[PDB]
């Protein structure tokens, strides 16, 4: 009745997925909550 | 019921090239009796609207062809081939 070419939108084109090769840095948390993971230890460390 | 023998018959109006306005279907209805003494029967009804096709024609052909006393022989020969045709 309805014919092939209506009911072939019935159905959806799905993605087709790929890659996404980043480098990925370690993520840098923020200083507010890497001041809460270490207490009071700023400026204490040679950095050198 | 274990088959038809449908002796139909549709009206199709078209909107366009190939799908049709509408389908009108009436025809009649078929299948064995008894003791091969057959007697009436009854018939059918159907309506459509923008369709590529009719259900109950298509339905009867997909299912099978019909009573067809035509089953084309092997291989040809001639009958009354040449100049004297």
């Amino acid at each position: 009745v309805n014919g092939d070419n209506v009911d072939a939108n019935y159905s959806k084109v799905m993605v087709e997925p790929r890659a996404n090769m980043k480098f990925d840095f370690p993520t840098l948390k923020s200083y507010d909550e890497i001041k809460q993971i270490a207490p009071e230890l700023e400026g204490m460390l040679d950095l050198e | 019921f274990d088959v038809l023998t449908f002796r139909c018959e549709s009206t199709y109006k078209f909107k366009s090239a190939n799908v049709y306005s509408s389908i009108k279907t009436t025809g009649q209805v078929l299948l064995e009796l008894p003791t091969k003494e057959v007697i009436q029967v009854g018939s059918v009804d159907y309506e459509a609207g923008t369709s590529y096709g009719n259900p109950v024609t298509d339905y009867l052909s997909r299912n099978g062809k019909t009573i067809e006393e035509s089953v084309i022989f092997e291989n040809a020969i001639p009958l009354s081939s040449g100049e004297e045709l």
